[PDB]
């Protein structure tokens, strides 16, 4: 029956596009069928980040708890559905996330600095509040993300701190002694690089 | 157990009882239901026929002792109670019946509830997907009905 009534909706929201964040406002706003949020944002996006980062990073990062704890529910239980299969937008929205993961991935820019970070953070929500599993391309792809440089900017200084507290809290996600020496010459490279004056390198010590 | 039966009378009216002693006694009937298991199954037994609700603050406080213990549940005790015969006619002239199996039923939904953690659905959510697990109190709880 939910299938149902969000493929209607779907189909509806294909027919007049123009509505289509009207409907997922009108999902989060009656707090179900998160699905069809998903969906909506994600035929949407098919520059800034995506709406697809910005949607579900508000979501679980908001102020709202209720919209926190119900889009929580939606991943955990979205992940057990085969545990694979485009059947769940939850999977597709997954590789578009991986996708843009892909695009801002190179020494990182200057312009994509901040994208990394937003994007970085997205994970960690998912991950730590969500209780999302990464795949191992998806680990893969985080550990490529992580161990970037930036261009020692206070961005850049952003970036390193989120990704050195992503390693620190989600340290499960490496698994294999590739992705081991990948990360300890980051981690080295970090300790030589100390123009970052213009809050990285004392959090590191400490 | 005659020891303990004796020193139970002096006990019952001393308030001088710790969290201590409620171990100690959990501890020996994990480890050793030969004795005080049997007379703490008659004592159970008649508990369950009083007015006052003292079954489920009982087996809650075991529940949370065993679960301290490291899962310290005898299998063999189960033997001897099964074996018990309640043949005494103080239990048997009890109006009260539905009580017990009330408190029981109470009992056994709130001791499943100690597993509850938001850890505990990170870990169901992991289920199909990082590692398959939370499932283990259930299959103990089916070896023990086996």
């Amino acid at each position: 029956g939910g299938r149902r009534r969000t493929d209607a909706l779907r189909f509806l929201c294909k027919m007049n596009p123009s509505q289509a964040l009207k409907v997922r406002g009108m999902v989060v706003e009656e707090c179900h069928l998160p699905g069809l949020g998903v969906a909506l944002t994600l035929d949407h996006t098919k520059d800034g980040v995506s709406d697809l980062v910005c949607f579900v990073s508000g979501l679980l990062l908001g102020t709202n708890a209720k919209v926190r704890t119900w889009f929580g529910t939606f991943i955990r239980n979205g992940q057990q559905r085969k545990r694979e299969t485009s059947s769940s937008v939850l999977w597709q929205m997954r590789r578009q996330l991986l996708l843009e993961l892909m695009g801002i991935l190179p020494g990182l820019k200057e312009e994509h600095v901040v994208k990394a970070s937003a994007l970085l953070r997205l994970y960690c929500a998912l991950m730590g509040i969500a209780g999302l599993k990464p795949t191992e391309e998806e680990a893969e792809q985080l550990l490529q993300l992580m161990t970037s440089r930036p261009p020692a900017t206070p961005a850049g200084v952003r970036f390193v701190s989120l990704s050195f507290c992503m390693l620190l809290a989600f340290s499960t996600l490496v698994s294999t002694p590739e992705q081991e020496q990948l990360m300890v010459v980051w981690l080295s490279w970090m300790i030589k690089e100390e123009a970052y004056f213009e809050s990285f390198g004392e959090m590191l010590l400490l | 157990l005659g020891t303990t039966i004796k020193l139970v009378i002096f006990n019952e009216l001393s308030s001088a009882r710790n969290p201590n002693n409620m171990q100690v006694l959990y501890t020996a009937l994990q480890h050793s239901s030969e004795l005080a298991p049997k007379f703490l199954a008659m004592v159970f037994q008649d508990l369950l026929t009083n007015k006052d609700d003292y079954l489920r603050a009982s087996r809650a406080l075991l529940r949370e002792i065993i679960k301290q213990t490291k899962h310290e549940i005898n299998f063999q005790a189960f033997c001897l109670g099964l074996m018990q015969e309640r043949k005494e006619p103080q239990y048997l002239e009890m109006e009260f019946k539905e009580r017990f199996v009330v408190h029981i039923t109470d009992v056994l939904a709130v001791s499943m509830m100690l597993g509850i953690t938001a850890q505990v659905k990170e870990a169901g959510i992991a289920w199909d997907k990082g590692e398959k697990r939370n499932l283990e109190v259930l299959r103990s709880f089916q070896n023990q009905i086996a």
